[PDB]
Parts: structure tokens; C-alpha cells; sequence
């Protein structure tokens, strides 16, 4: 068999190959719905300091979330994505990423950004769209950015950071970075055409790239069973020569240990990874880990009270200053568009301002800056 | 709120204008066995309600959700509709119909032309959520039809209340070319008004002037119509100026003689619209009605239109083409 | 384990799944390269009279091919691909369909019209762009289309025909149609976003669609080692849970029975096939074939000569034919844009018609019609 | 053929239009280490000859062939870019830009905006063989810069010539937004002209009069210029009439300074361009020279353009805006 396409055998016989879904890929666990570890040989023995900053990253989130959340039923803002049953996936995986490791992904990855320190400020500051925004007030809420932790602006257009994710890697590689990029995405997005370019790409250029797919069954009201007719988004991998895993997302353990091993592999082979965290649509990752906690005797009711309510308060102080703030100035605007202002958008810029000298009054004007 | 809604074929209902989509794609399924409806989210009724009852009444095989992928959506319909069969295909938001620009541009448009009629996508309907609603930024607010218009083989049609909307679906959805229909999402829960139970059609290409006037003409389509039709009223008891006002309704082919003879007989036109200038559907306007009405021109054809940015999420207020920035344009132009 | 998106066991142990590239799915093949049936109960005894038009289409296809690349060299048509090496995937298969079933394609294609006998008139029409071509010199060279044929016209854009071709599959069902849907395409080709839709869709819908790639190692100068890294296209297809198979597409009879067994399982299944056909980019499937005619007795060198002239002959009869007729009437660059024509596009044709009037000696009027 | 190709920075050597694509390429990876090119069929040198020798000369790293998918080329490029590396992506065709029509408008336009300038992709340049080449059809003609130019955020820029691909695809690899840079195909081996080794620039959003007249004013871009060339060669001669002949170069941000200075002195223009006339650029340009030169204008301004059907095969010579079309407008439009 002398083809370029392909190596293999020849075979005398016809025989249509099955895809394997009722037994499909297994799901890597480190630890029970107690807390217990499983198999001694896969406890990462991390430190008691970053377990509890695992935890406490994770319940912050959920208390920011309750908040917002609630804001948003009111209408104080105008949008929210929850990041509730993601909590593990997200802060177990940051965890094992270097913190200059640059990351990609959209709706429920803010739980990265609060294990990377970003102000409780200045996640209220985008919802808010107020003056201490650097997004400057112009997206929807919840479309974080910070470049200062290596994370790249969200979009709304799904799956399309996929092939970004990818140049950026290729770039790191060609920089000898000794860097990973990660790029998260939902089984949803990755039956986008962006998520088989992306995948492909990885492959084919050699790239330091983590896939991190959170497979939840579901993509706003569509199961799973509409989305694709395969074993997941982990048995694609293979097929674009990608090494997969597929773990327990309410495990922070299982999620930490897969990222670190895809992350060595990654950096050191320039080859992708691709990890499928399965996680539930909204038993959850901080209970699980609440359990751990108490079984190495690291936290107890009395420390899990006190953190609630400081982390309660620590929030409301952030909300209340994010919601007292002014907005920007609407001259805002007008500017990034291009990294310069073209002199036909600055004429644009000047209507406006004649415009409001005039009709003003019409306008919310003492909500903006200056 | 930055616009305000106001105002034969048997039986009539109030419905808004969501309610309005849903009654005409159920006419369309009732009386035409071959028609499907899919996309995202759509079996249990979708997200702005348009599709909701529909499945339990027509079936799974007829009103399906497909994967989350806009690329195969459309190119999805394109081959059903290539057997003769409808294919009613909608898009989540008009802002993410740009991943099946390719299927729409290369393979729609173009589907009959290069095949010498051997083969079409006729009866291919692709519906989205359109134009701004108050807060959905960058990615929930665009108006994308300037795109579309320099696209021969396909029609753009764009709808101002519920009864237009159902009217004109219908006639998307029975027309022989491949159509866009542009959902104004502001209006979807607006107010509602009598729509005809039983299936009507209004033709495509057609403008409809909907006031008449003598010293100017304003022209527009979607949630825009209510914009100038305020416009008008300012004008008329601020500064005694007669507004002739159009809604265009179809963006290509669209209908040069009516806009084109209310200029000859006022001599002064301003076109509006969501979308930003450059390239704007306006300039074709524009540029069209200065070639046929030259000499009729008292001033210059102005267009008020979004700026040439991206579409803001807090500054929205600013940066809508709003009713006083219409006025002041107006103002100017017949003091011109 | 009780997730939606999936359905598998727990693992305790952290192991990243591999793919096997060295050892891919194996080539299925029916007939040695000396025209011999390797095991009998492959053997799909076909009659001689069906298996003189495997031959004889085959043949036919390589003559036109041979006139009319050389017209392209001389700039006589303007565009030319040619079918060297591909005679075999496209006879074959096409043999192996119900003369109704629905094709889709692009530019290797031609063998199936010429198997359901496409006349050479129109095939040369086409080509030149002359008034027998009923795509009214609209496209390029080679951008066939057949409605009576039931062969959906080529256009240019790679991999676009293949959501399409899934829709169509879906109309079919519905119509209880016992008719299935084939899509051809190449391995460039399958890594455009619409392969990735069309695989995925056809699965999760349920479509009677054969999707047959053919991988001859190359897209114009790629190699598939710049192409993909997985092993080739036939290990994507259990990805998105499509019954998939690989095969010798220099044996008629190996693509024959395939096409054949995924026909009839997707009509009555209503589920996708995946056929990689494996070929060479330009030992040929011409001369395995014609050494098994000669083990039956079925041909010989007098009947080799003569079918050679006569072939000749009859593509030379309408080359010449082709090359004499005038061209379309240039009114026919309006039509068809929409159904119907727009007003505003009637006043194009009358502005066209008004400059040759007066301008008509600098046109090539003499060699269109009217 | 139905163009004529015709006519201070150190040592110059003939180049076409391919040679001085690939020397600029070629100054451009000297002196950015950063850089790279890739797309599909780039690493043997393309399948216009652009990056010949470019890979022995700089590393199979730096300029390489990636699989066949444009919405990937595309969203790879960008995330090149994003990190500050320079990211020179082809697009095999124009007219296959579509599928990274998603990847062009929703995220490399608004990238710098939608994140207050915390992330972008300034050093991407995205470069494509454009417009018609007497035999190309429906899908190797096309001629897109009009579906761009509605888009805030992206610079679009299509020279005349070698020397002009060569300084202006210089300053699109230079210049801190996302460049389209359009190549006329049919120009890449028609007639040299003596270019700069070394490298240049030419500025973005500047048109370029290269002669100059009184009684008319027409603009153009890409082969079109060699078309209203000789239009004002045909009117000198036939009608005594003096043509201000303009190459807009760079369509968005387009310099309407330099356009409505010279319809001010003219008091007559018509643009011209091989895209379809509805939604095409020239409506842009004939809508705001309207709005800034009303008093000035003579007569209506004409649009002379590529007419509203996709691009045909046979009927080619019938289809393109030519000198004859071009001349009889002008011929009207003086004697309105
Ligand atoms: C291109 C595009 N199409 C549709 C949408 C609307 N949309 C927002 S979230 C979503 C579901 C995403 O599902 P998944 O990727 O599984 O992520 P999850 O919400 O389950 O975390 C959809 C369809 C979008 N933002 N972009
Ligand atoms: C969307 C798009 N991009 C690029 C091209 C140019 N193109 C024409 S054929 C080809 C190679 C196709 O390779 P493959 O699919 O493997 O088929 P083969 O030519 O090997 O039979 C390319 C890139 C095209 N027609 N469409
Ligand atoms: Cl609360
Ligand atoms: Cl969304
Ligand atoms: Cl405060
Ligand atoms: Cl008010
Ligand atoms: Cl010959
Ligand atoms: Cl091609
Ligand atoms: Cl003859
Ligand atoms: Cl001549
Ligand atoms: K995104
Ligand atoms: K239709
Ligand atoms: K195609
Ligand atoms: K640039
Ligand atoms: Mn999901
Ligand atoms: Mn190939």
C-alpha cells in the first residue's frame, strides 16, 4: 500500500468501522463525592495554602454570582452568564497553568480571572460599564479582559477564539516561550466550523495549545443528542491527531492534574491536548472539595461561616462603589476604533458634541463623566 | 424608550410582533406540506418565542433544532430547498449570520444564475433577530442589510409592525428567490396590534408611503419607521414643514420609482437608518435619487445614520440616529 | 458516571488517548493490480455488459480529457481540470447508485455523468460556453450540472455542496423517497468549516447521505502532511458517529461494493456513510480493470484498437462541433439573477443593448448569438 | 485586452505586480523578525508566484502552507497578531474571502475597540489576487471591497500598479490596524515598471491625482485607473474636454478631501469600478460628494459599473464597465 494520504494495511474484506459510543472515553477521577482520593498514585499533595485558595476562588465566584445574578433580574445590568458548576473546571485548571500562560475562552471562564487576583472592581466595573471599565464601557457585562493577567477579551461570536487561540500559540512557539495558550470553549461552540479549523491547525502547525472543552449536555435548550452523534467532543481528538482526555469538571483534582500533564506535554512537544471537562447544566465542585478540606483537617463550620460572610461583604463593597460610579465619557466612543481616529470619525465625534450642546437636555448626560 | 409604536382580510387578533412571525410561519406549515423550520434553539419555541407550539403541532421531522453551527445551517437549507422543498432557516441574532456569509453570497445568491435555472434555492427563507434593542452591544444590535444589498440574487426585506411582518414573511417565505427577513427584536414584545388570523401576502420591492407630505420626504425601514414617523410630527408643529414618510420595507430590489416620485414632488430627502454610514444602504439611496431627481433637488439628500463604529454597549443613547438628531437634520436641511 | 454529554465508565488513572496514525484503518481492496479477485466472496459479479461500461466510461472520460486539456493549453477554453486517476472512484460509485439518487460534487466528477451518459455535445458546451450549454455560458470550464441527471452543478468554492448535500438527503427522507445523496469531495476540501458542518449535521439529523472523499495525497501543492495530522479523512467519520471505511480507489470493484453496501444501509437506516477513496494525484484504474476483462475473456487487442479510434473519433466529432457554434446571446447575462427579472435590472439590459447600438463594432458581436 | 498599462527612493529594477508583492514580502521579513506569511500554496511560492523564494530565503517557520480553510487562516492570523507578531495571511482569491467573513468583520475589526485597547490585531495584513481577468467567471472576478467597506475598523487598499502594490502593501504590513490588501490579478504579469529595491511607503487614505484637468473629474481603483486613463485620453481628443484623472488607492478610510476638491474646481464627476453598481462603493462616494459639493455640481454624477448579476464567464466582455461605457457617460454627463 504505497499511498501519501494515509499509512495502512490492505484488507480482503469489507467492514464499515463503528464508532464506540455507549462505551466511550472514560472519565479520569482523583477524588469521590466525599472527598476521598481514589488512587494514591494520582494525588497531586498540593499544598494546603493552594487548596484553600482553590476553594476560596471558587466560592467568591458563587457569591459574585449570586449578586449579579440578582442585578440582572432587576435590571441594574443588562446581562449575565452564571459560572455556577464550572467553578472546578475553571479555578482547577488555572491552577495549573503558568500565570503568564496567555488564555482564550468566553461565558464561564471568570472563574480563571479570580484565581489570577482580578479585582472583585473590576468585574463589576465591565457589567457596569462604568469609568474604571479599561473595556471602556462598550461591550455586553461579562465580557472580561485583562491583559495584565494574560487574558484575552471575550466576544460573544462562538468558537471564534478558536483559531485565534491557535495563531497565538504558533506565535509563542516561534518566540521559544517556554508558553502555553488555553482556550476554553462548550460542547456547543464546538460544532462550530472555527472549532474544526482551530483543532486542525493546532495539528498540522505544531502548536502549544490546551483545548479545554466543558462538555455540560447541554447548549441553551439543545441536549447533547442534537448537538453531535459521536462519544463527546473528546473522541474527535484522535481523529485530528490530538491526545485527549476526558475528566470529572466537579473535581478540581482531576481538572488540575489533566491540565498540568496536557500543559508539560504541550510546551515541551509543541503538540495540542485536548481535555473534555463533563460538568452539568444548571455533587458540585465546591462541596466536593469542602469534603476534602475537612478530611486533612483545613477548614471547618466555623471557618466556612466567617469566609461566607466576608466574602459577602467583600462583594457588596464592590458592588455598591461599581453601581455609584459614573460612566464614561461619550466621547469613548469614538476612540480604538482604528488605533488612530480617522478625520471623517473625529467629524462624527464633533456632530455629536454640536449635537448635545443643542439638544442636551434629551440626553442622559449626568450618568457620563465630564 | 427611543421610538414609539402607534397604529379586509378577514378575522383579525392582537398580536405583537413575535406572535405575528409565529402566525405566519403556522399558515406557512399548514398549507405547505413540504416546509421545515430550524436552527438554534428553535424546537421549544425559540428564544425570542417566534416558533413556540409549532413543533407539537406539526412535528419533530418539520420543526427541528440543528447543531450550533450558522455555516451548515444555511448551507443546510440551501440543499433542502434545492429539492423544492421550503426551508425556513433562522439565525440566532442578524449578528451572527457572517458565518454563513459564504453560503449566502457565493452559493444562494448565486444558485439559479450559474446553473442556467437547471437548479435554484428558491424557496429558502433565512429570518433573524435585527437592530438595536437598548443594550446588546456589539453583538446583539447590528443591522447587517448593507452587507446583503450588494449581493444580486437576493432579497432583503425588513419589516415595521406586526401586521407588515406577517404580510411580508409570508411573502418571503411563497417567493421563487432565495430571502432575508430582518426580525426589528425591539418590537418582538412592543405593542401589539390586529393582525389577520388566516394567511395574506404584501409584495416585496415595494415601498409604503404611510403619510403624505409636500416639503420633504424621510425615508426608512424597521424600528426606524416609528423614529421618523415622530420626525414628522416634530416637524409639523415645531416649524409648519409637511413630511412626506416612507417606509422602504424592501431592501434589494428595492423601490426606486416610489421613493423617486416623492422627491420630484418635494424636492428634499433624508434617509435614516440603525446601521453605520459608510456603505450604509443609504448612500444607494442617495446616489440613486441625485441621478433621477437632479433637478428636482432644493438641498442637499441627507442620512442620519449610526456612526462608523462598532455598536456600543453603555454609549447606545449616543449613538443611535434618535428622533432629535433626525429633526436637527431635517431642521438644517430645509433651511438650507 | 451520570453525565449528559456522554456515556462512559470512571478511570482512576490519568492516560491521555493516543492516536493510531502509523496503523490507520486499513485500504479495503477486492482486485490485485493484475486484475485477479483476491477472495472470492468479495467478488461482485458483475455482468459483462455492465463491467464493458465500467470500462468503456472509464476510457472515454481520458480521451475527452486528452482534447480538451491540450484546447486549455492553447487557450481555446479558458479552464480545464482533468479526471487522470480518478476514473475508477467516479465509474465505479456512480455504478453502484440508483440512477435517481442525487449527486453532489466538484471538479473530479465527470465520470459519473459520462457513466449515466452525458452526451460529449454537452460536456463541450459547457466548456466552450456555446448555445447547447444550458448553464448558458454562465461558469468556467467544467462546472457541470445535469437536472435530468440528477447532478447538481459544480461551483468553485471547495466544500460548500456538502451542508447542501446533507439538506438534500434530509428533504429525501421526508419524502419517503428510497433515494439516497451522494457528496463527493477532496481531502483539501474536508478541512474547510462546511465538511465539519455537513458531517455533524447528517449525523445528528439522521440524512441517507454518502459522503465520499477522495484523497489522492495533494491540494494543488499540499501535501496532507500540511493537510491534517490524524490518519486521513476516514478516522474523522467515527468522530462524529458515522460508519466509515477506507479503500482502493484504483479498483472499481473495491469502490463498487462499498458504495453499494453504504447505499443500502443509508436508505434504510437513514444514517451517513463515509467512503476515503485512496488515490494517486497525477497501476491506474483503467489497466486493472482491462487485465481483469482479459482473465475473463471479455477483451483483446482488436477490440482495445478499435474501441480506442471510435472513442476518438466520437469526441473529436463533438469537439469540432463544439468549437463551431456561436455563443449565447449576451441577453442572458441578466436572466436567471432572480427568477423573475427586476425592473431596475430590465433597464441594465436596455442600457446595454442602447451602447451597442452605437458601440457595437468594438464588441465581438459575430460570434454570439443574435 | 480592454486595459492599457503605461508608466527619489534608490536603485530601481523593472518588477510586475507579482515581483514587487514578493519584494516587499521580502523587505518586510528582513527587517521585522516577527513576520510571517501563510495560507494555502504559499510555501512553494504561490499560485501567482508571490512567494517565490521567500521560504529559502527566511525558514519553513516563517513562510508556510496551512490547511485548506479560510475561516482558519484568517482567525490564526488574528491570534498572530494579537501576541504583536506580524501575521501576512493569503487568501488564495478574493473571491473565497467569504468563509473569514465572520473572522474579518465580528472580531479583527472590533478586536482593538470592543476591548478599550487592552488586545488587538493591528499587524495583521490579509492579502488577495482581485478583480476580473477576462476568462474568471463567477468565482475567480470578484471584486469585494464594498462588503468591507461597511465594516468600522478594517482598512481596505487596492494599488494600480507595481510601484503602488509595493509602497502601499508596505504601509498595510506597517500600519497598527487590519489591512485588506486586494491584488488586480490581471496585472500581476502585464508590463514592468522600475521599483525600488529598498523599501517605501505609500500613505493609507490618500487618493492619488496622477493627471490633472478641468472640466471633469474621474475616480477610480485597480485596473479601472488605466480604464479612466485612456477614457481622458479618448475626451481630450473627441470632445476637447479636460478629465482630472484620480486613483483612490485606499477605500476605507477613504480621502474624500482630495475627491471633493477636485469636484469643486470640475464641477463633474464619475467614478467607476468593475463591482456591481448597487451597494458598490461608488455609491458611497457619489452620496458624500453630493453633501459637500451640492452648489458646485453641474450635472448628476454618474457611476459607470460592473452591472447587478454575479460575474459571468462568456458574456465577460459585455459585463465590465469599459472605456466605451466609461467614455459615452462622460459624453452624456458633459453634454447634460
Ligand atoms: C455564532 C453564535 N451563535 C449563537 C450564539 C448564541 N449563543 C450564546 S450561548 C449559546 C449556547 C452555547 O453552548 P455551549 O457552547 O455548550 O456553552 P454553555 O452555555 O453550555 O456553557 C448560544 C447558541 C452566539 N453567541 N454565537
Ligand atoms: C474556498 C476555496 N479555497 C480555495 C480554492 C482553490 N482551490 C481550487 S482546487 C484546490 C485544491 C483542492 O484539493 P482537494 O480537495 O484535495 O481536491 P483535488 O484537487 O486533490 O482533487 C484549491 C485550494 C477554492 N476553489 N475554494
Ligand atoms: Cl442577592
Ligand atoms: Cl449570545
Ligand atoms: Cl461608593
Ligand atoms: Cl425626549
Ligand atoms: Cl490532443
Ligand atoms: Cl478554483
Ligand atoms: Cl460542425
Ligand atoms: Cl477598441
Ligand atoms: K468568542
Ligand atoms: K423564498
Ligand atoms: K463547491
Ligand atoms: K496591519
Ligand atoms: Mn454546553
Ligand atoms: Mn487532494
Amino acid at each position: 500500500p504505497q499511498f501519501p494520504g494515509a499509512s495502512a494495511e490492505f484488507i480482503d474484506k469489507l467492514e464499515f468501522i463503528q464508532p464506540n459510543v455507549i462505551s466511550g472515553i472514560p472519565i479520569y477521577r482523583v477524588m469521590d463525592r466525599q472527598g476521598q482520593i481514589i488512587n494514591p498514585s494520582e494525588d497531586p499533595h498540593l499544598p494546603k495554602e493552594k487548596v484553600l485558595k482553590l476553594y476560596k476562588s471558587m466560592t467568591l465566584l458563587n457569591t459574585m454570582d449570586r449578586i449579579l445574578y440578582e442585578s440582572q433580574r432587576q435590571g441594574r445590568i443588562s446581562f449575565y452568564m452564571t459560572n455556577y458548576g464550572e467553578e472546578g473546571t475553571h479555578v482547577g485548571s488555572a491552577a495549573a497553568l503558568d500565570n503568564t500562560d496567555l488564555v482564550f475562552g468566553q461565558y464561564r471562564e471568570a472563574g480563571v480571572l479570580m484565581y489570577r487576583d482580578y479585582p472583585l472592581e473590576l468585574f463589576m466595573a465591565q457589567c457596569y460599564g462604568n469609568i474604571s471599565d479599561l473595556g471602556k464601557g462598550r461591550q455586553m457585562p461579562v465580557h472580561y479582559g485583562c491583559k495584565e493577567r494574560h487574558f484575552v477579551t471575550i466576544s460573544s461570536p462562538l468558537a471564534t477564539q478558536i483559531p485565534q487561540a491557535v495563531g497565538a500559540a504558533y506565535a509563542a512557539k516561534r518566540a521559544n516561550a517556554n508558553r502555553v495558550v488555553i482556550c476554553y470553549f462548550g460542547e456547543g461552540a464546538a460544532s462550530e466550523g472555527d472549532a474544526h479549523a482551530g483543532f486542525n491547525f493546532a495539528a498540522t502547525l505544531e502548536c502549544p495549545i490546551i483545548f479545554f472543552c466543558r462538555n455540560n449536555g447541554y447548549a441553551i435548550s439543545t441536549p447533547t443528542s442534537e448537538q453531535y452523534r459521536g462519544d463527546g467532543i473528546a473522541a474527535r481528538g484522535p481523529g485530528y491527531g490530538i491526545m485527549s482526555i476526558r475528566v470529572d469538571g466537579n473535581d478540581v483534582f482531576a481538572v488540575y492534574n489533566a491540565t498540568k500533564e496536557a500543559r508539560r506535554r504541550a510546551v515541551a512537544e509543541n503538540q495540542p491536548f485536548l481535555i473534555e471537562a463533563m460538568t452539568y447544566a444548571i455533587d458540585h465542585p465546591i462541596s466536593r472539595l469542602r469534603h476534602y478540606l475537612l478530611s486533612q483537617g483545613w477548614w471547618d463550620e466555623e471557618q466556612e461561616k466567617a469566609w461566607r460572610k466576608q466574602s459577602r461583604r467583600k462583594v457588596m463593597e464592590a458592588f455598591e462603589q461599581a453601581e455609584r460610579k459614573p460612566k464614561p465619557n461619550p466621547n469613548l466612543l469614538f476612540s480604538d476604533v482604528y488605533q488612530e481616529m480617522p478625520a471623517q470619525l473625529r467629524k462624527q465625534q464633533e456632530s455629536l458634541a454640536r449635537h448635545l450642546q443643542t439638544y442636551g437636555e434629551h440626553y442622559p448626560l449626568d450618568h457620563f463623566d465630564k | 424608550a427611543h421610538f414609539t409604536f402607534q397604529p379586509e382580510y378577514g378575522q383579525t387578533q392582537k398580536m405583537n410582533l413575535f406572535q405575528s412571525v409565529t402566525s405566519a410561519l403556522d399558515n406557512s406549515l399548514a398549507k405547505d406540506p413540504t416546509a421545515v423550520i430550524f436552527g438554534e434553539d428553535v424546537a421549544f419555541g425559540g428564544v425570542f418565542r417566534c416558533t413556540v407550539g409549532l413543533r407539537d403541532k406539526y412535528g419533530k421531522d418539520r420543526v427541528f433544532n440543528t447543531p450550533l453551527c450558522e455555516q451548515g445551517i444555511v448551507g443546510f437549507g440551501i440543499g433542502i430547498a434545492v429539492t423544492g422543498a421550503t426551508a425556513i432557516a433562522e439565525i440566532q441574532f442578524a449578528d451572527y449570520i457572517f458565518p454563513a456569509f459564504d453560503q449566502i453570497v457565493n452559493e444562494a445568491a448565486k444558485y439559479r444564475y450559474r446553473s442556467g435555472d437547471l437548479f435554484n434555492c428558491g424557496s429558502l427563507t433565512i429570518r433573524s433577530p435585527w437592530g438595536c434593542v437598548g443594550h446588546g452591544a456589539l453583538y446583539h444590535s447590528q443591522s447587517p442589510e448593507a452587507f446583503f444589498a450588494h449581493c444580486p440574487g437576493i432579497k432583503v426585506v425588513i419589516p415595521r409592525s406586526p401586521f407588515q411582518a406577517k404580510g411580508l414573511l409570508l411573502s418571503c417565505i411563497e417567493d421563487k428567490n432565495p430571502c432575508i427577513f430582518f426580525e426589528p427584536k425591539i418590537l418582538y414584545r412592543a405593542a401589539a396590534e390586529e393582525v389577520p388570523i388566516e394567511p395574506y401576502n404584501i409584495p416585496l420591492s415595494q415601498a409604503e408611503v404611510i403619510q403624505e407630505g409636500s416639503d420633504v420626504t424621510l425615508v426608512a425601514w424597521g424600528t426606524q419607521v416609528h423614529v421618523i414617523r415622530e420626525v414628522a410630527s416634530m416637524a409639523k408643529e415645531k416649524l409648519g414643514v409637511s413630511c412626506e414618510v416612507i417606509d422602504l420595507r424592501t431592501i434589494i430590489p428595492w423601490d426606486v420609482d416610489t421613493i423617486c416620485k416623492s422627491v420630484i414632488k418635494t424636492g428634499r430627502l433624508l434617509i435614516s437608518h440603525e446601521a453605520p454610514l459608510t456603505g450604509g444602504f443609504a448612500s444607494e439611496i442617495s446616489s440613486t435619487v441625485q441621478e433621477e431627481c437632479f433637478l428636482n433637488l432644493e438641498a442637499p439628500i441627507s442620512r442620519v445614520c449610526g456612526y462608523d463604529t462598532p455598536f456600543p454597549h453603555i454609549f447606545e443613547p449616543f449613538y443611535i440616529p434618535d428622533k432629535w438628531k433626525c429633526y436637527d437634520a431635517l431642521r438644517k436641511m430645509i433651511n438650507y
